[PDB]
DNA sequence: GAGAATCCCGGTGCCGAGGCCGCTCAATTGGTCGTAGACAGCTCTAGCACCGCTTAAACGCACGTACGCGCTGTCCCCCGCGTTTTAACCGCCAAGGGGATTACTCCCTAGTCTCCAGGCACGTGTCAGATATATACATCCTG
DNA sequence: CAGGATGTATATATCTGACACGTGCCTGGAGACTAGGGAGTAATCCCCTTGGCGGTTAAAACGCGGGGGACAGCGCGTACGTGCGTTTAAGCGGTGCTAGAGCTGTCTACGACCAATTGAGCGGCCTCGGCACCGGGATTCTC
């Protein structure tokens, strides 16, 4: 089932590969990969992430932490993500690519109010221009 | 001193539309006094035990709380009042 | 800093049941997953007990629910009319129902 | 000319009276039966309007729930009417007396 | 098809906002995981009950 | 300035997430503190009565399970116990 | 030499108005009551003090209902109880 | 396992029971009716007193366990400590 | 030797034991603290309802030729009475059968 | 090995008092403990409730004369308090 | 009056209750302090009291009709009895699963301190419910 | 069956006022920290439960017969619902008063607590007597 479920999502991102984001068994652990979306501080910078299913997946939100380290309010120095579709807002019917999408759009809109580096939101906050500087020079230094 | 005509106080048209909520279809004469007398019962049973939780609070007053856990001693809790 | 309800992703105040438990006087002390298990059960009841009235109110063609509600929706469910059979819901009115005797026949 | 057959005022007003949620007894005479019983207990004592109008809720609720009670004996004994016998009969079983 | 196994629907079950999916995936993610709806979020607990009832 | 506390905020809160285009009045709020005020009065007394059975000082998640068992009717003290088993195991995680 | 019909039945009530033994066989209500308990917990054991306070209370209540049940049938002008007298009965007292 | 042993309550018995209850003559459907009634009790009873058990976790269902489970129905009982 | 052997319960001419009422109130979870007279009077009015008890049960047994009370005679004792009747309405008691009557109407 | 208590000899005390010449069966006894334990846990509890009702903290004589009063009914009730009032008083002339 | 059921007087044992013997564990004494409670005082809010006007509800009366009540036939179901059948009950003995204690350790909870933020008391506008009325709409009832 | 009589829900409109909404503020919740004790765990002992046996027999089951009682029916009276005309207090509203409720601040009697002392009750061990029993006489209820 849950493998069914894995295997099944597979081959439909074999069938629909995204643009940038890309991610596979390296089965219940996959590899993830994502280039840092255009018009943020974070563009061109290639990010990698790692994947664990649970035994109940679809059913049970997957645990993925970042192994790229980047300049965002919601990410933490462990690489983990504060996303509500990973921790509240889980669907089993959601896609990989979908959570992946999500992550896109988390990246080029930071949410301060729940961030993970309390420091980072306020530099959001307090000075958009800074930390856009700051997000460039962590992406060069660590996704480039 | 209140005199004791009050227990008329509760009319017979009262009665039959408390009986017409209740679901009864018709109503035999001698059923007036008869419900009178259980009200009279109840109210008593209800306002000793209020009362005397005034007294022990030491106030000259009736509050609805008081009403309120006297219901409650006698498993008729009452929603709506605190 | 994350409230206890935000982390058990709960609405009711977890911390306003911890301090209700040791200010009723229940037990000497009170352990750490108590206040969410009971939080949890009074949220899961406030929840069913206001779907029923919402579901009431809208049979009605209202818009706000009213005690008149609640007393249907708790008198409707078997289950709920059993949790509260002996209470009184002030402006609750009584269950519409008709022996078959009486009427005609 | 035009006249109901009796009973089907009955029903229209159980139907009526079974739909509304008003108070079905006179607030001031009920007050004065109130302060009537509580002088005997201490006297002068004062009340809230709440706890009369809880006191009030109170009574007719218990008083609907007898009259359904005595209904359904009343239906048991193979009648229509009420009368004292199923009252009676309804407070026996229910411990009340 | 079940909108979340995707397998052939076997006894499949129809939420009452008109969502159906498997009788296995139904119970393992509503019956025991969410009740609510797997498409629209739709709660189904009270009716959950009425039909487990029946 | 005796500051009264009740539950009509979470319980307009849960309202909205269950029916989120109905309001109520505020007589029903009065009458849903009422209630919940009751059930949690019930719950701790069965609680406490339970842990002083057991001769212990503690009152934990099993002894409000029981309780819970013990008040709560058939699949209504079923989902009850799921919900907070549920919320138990995501507070420790 | 035959009793009238109910002369029996008045005298065996005033006899058990009097004795306070249990008027229920042990063992078969011992296996009824385990027999009920199979369906919540597997392999349970009883005390027989449970077992006797159990039968104590199910024969007080049975009885109390008798009462009332017979006061029913009383009232419906007759001697005889019936299940509706007993229907009744547990509908007022509220048990259903 | 076991079954069918509500008819172990004899219709002698519930006689019995009627004629302490002070009843003069019994109908013939009296007795499904009583068996019914009884297994009701029992049940309500029983899952009280199983739930005292297990929550004490031990195997042994204790007269104290009984006399709580009648106790929390209001039904309070005399001479089992 | 701070003073001879004097109970409160002797000090107040109780039979009950007043130090074992105090003891079972503060170990009862009943309240924080617990006032000097509350376990006097609480077991001054135990020591009456016993009495009251008692004394109805030995009347009940010696009204049946015998001189030791029985459960029996215990809830004879307690149906007798309508203020015990009243306040034990919805109790038990093990070994103590009903109150014997029997309607007029099953009379012939 | 649990000591456990019981009104045993104080029971048997009263009922000396009482009837001089009267015995009492083992399972009477019994059922006297537990009528006991009862009627205190009624009135320990209602005396509890009263004092959170009024704010208090302390359970005295009041409280007891008021749960009393609540309980025990009519004549009943009123002997009751007079014997505990008078039970109080002596106590605190001595 | 005869037959069947019931209580009691009489002798007996025997078992369940009453008295005896540590001793120890719970009740008592005395001091002490932190404090919950009592008292005084002040403010003011809600309850009590009253007036007056409207009118809808209560009250009284006639009637006639549907229902309660009584009588009667019947008859079928329930009670009493007897014979047969059976499972309860008592005694006994073997096996052991499970309840109650001990130790200990350790991990959980209480406690304090600091910080703040989410909930409470407070204005608002705006939006759902009532009133009024003219409809359909349904239902009774008398033809 | 059907159309008038008569309630009754409704669509529409506007008032209106009850509730969802933004605002300042404050205390109760969250957090880091440490200490201490409640209980979770293992191992132990024994003991009460389960299961089994065989032998007795009182209790349950079956069946038959009879009678009484529940029931359907019927006739008759009456009393209760329905309507109409006549009072009349309930309700509103309005006013005015004040007594008791709530509060703050002071003061203090008092309960918790600790340390030491001691004796009352628990367990056990007797001794004996209240009562069940077996038999029979006296008594009583029913046919
Ligand atoms: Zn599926
Ligand atoms: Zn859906």
């Amino acid at each position: 089932m849950a493998l069914k479920r894995i295997n099944k999502e597979l081959s439909d991102l074999a069938r629909d590969p995204p643009a940038q984001s890309s991610a596979g068994p390296v089965m219940f652990h996959w590899q993830a990969t994502i280039m840092g979306p255009n018009d943020s501080p974070y563009q061109g910078g290639v990010f990698f992430l790692t994947i664990h299913f649970p035994t109940d997946y679809p059913f049970k939100p997957p645990k993925v932490a970042f192994t790229t380290r980047i300049y965002h309010p919601n990410i933490n120095s462990n690489g983990s993500i504060c996303l509500d579709i990973l921790r509240s807002q889980w669907s089993p019917a959601l896609t990989i690519s979908k959570v992946l999408l999500s992550i896109s759009s988390l990246l080029s809109d930071p949410n301060p109010d729940d961030p993970l580096v309390p420091e980072i939101a306020r530099i959001y906050k307090t000075d958009r221009d800074k930390y856009n500087r700051i997000s460039r020079e962590w992406t060069q230094k660590y996704a480039m | 001193k209140v005199l004791r005509d009050n227990i008329q106080g509760i009319t017979k048209p009262a009665i039959r539309r408390l009986a017409r909520r209740g679901g009864v279809k018709r109503i035999s004469g001698l059923i007036y006094e008869e419900t009178r007398g259980v009200l009279k019962v109840f109210l008593e049973n209800v306002i000793r035990d209020a009362v005397t939780y005034t007294e022990h609070a030491k106030r000259k007053t009736v509050t609805a709380m008081d009403v309120v856990y006297a219901l409650k001693r006698q498993g008729r809790t009452l929603y709506g009042f605190g | 800093a994350c409230t206890r309800s935000s982390r058990a992703g709960l609405q009711f105040p977890v911390g306003r049941v911890h301090r209700l438990l040791r200010k009723g006087n229940y037990s000497e002390r009170v352990g750490a997953g108590a206040p969410v298990y009971l939080a949890a059960v009074l949220e899961y009841l406030t929840a069913e007990i206001l779907e029923l009235a919402g579901n009431a109110a809208r049979d009605n063609k209202k818009t706000r629910i009213i005690p008149r509600h609640l007393q249907l929706a708790i008198r409707n469910d078997e289950e709920l009319n059993k949790l509260l059979g002996r209470v009184t819901i002030a402006q609750g009115g009584v269950l519409p129902n008709i022996q078959a005797v009486l009427l005609p026949k | 000319p035009h006249r109901y057959r009796p009973g089907t005022v009955a029903l229209r007003e159980i139907r009526r009276y079974q739909k509304s949620t008003e108070l079905l007894i006179r607030k001031l005479p009920f007050q004065r039966l109130v302060r009537e019983i509580a002088q005997d207990f201490k006297t002068d004592l004062r009340f809230q309007s709440s706890a009369v109008m809880a006191l009030q809720e109170a009574s007719e609720a218990y008083l609907v729930g007898l009259f359904e009670d005595t209904n359904l004996s009343a239906i048991h004994a193979k009648r229509v009417t009420i009368m004292p016998k199923d009252i009676q009969l309804a407070r026996r079983i229910r411990g009340e007396r | 098809q079940c909108g979340i196994c995707m397998e052939i629907l076997v006894e499949p079950v129809t939420l009452p906002c008109n969502h159906t999916l498997c009788k296995p995936c139904f119970q393992s993610t509503v019956e025991k995981a969410s009740l609510c709806c797997p498409f629209c979020r739709r709660r189904v607990s009270s009716w959950t009950r009425y039909h487990t009832r029946r | 300035r005796s500051r009264k506390e009740s539950y009509s905020v979470y319980v307009y809160k849960v309202l909205k997430q269950v029916h989120p285009d109905t309001g109520i009045s505020s007589k029903a709020m009065g009458i849903m503190n009422s209630f919940v005020n009751d059930i949690f009065e019930r719950i701790a007394g069965e609680a406490s009565r339970l842990a002083h059975y057991n001769k212990r000082s503690t009152i934990t998640s099993r002894e409000i399970q029981t309780a819970v068992r013990l008040l709560l009717p058939g699949e209504l003290a079923k989902h009850a116990v799921s919900e907070g088993t549920k919320a138990v195991t995501k507070y420790t995680s």
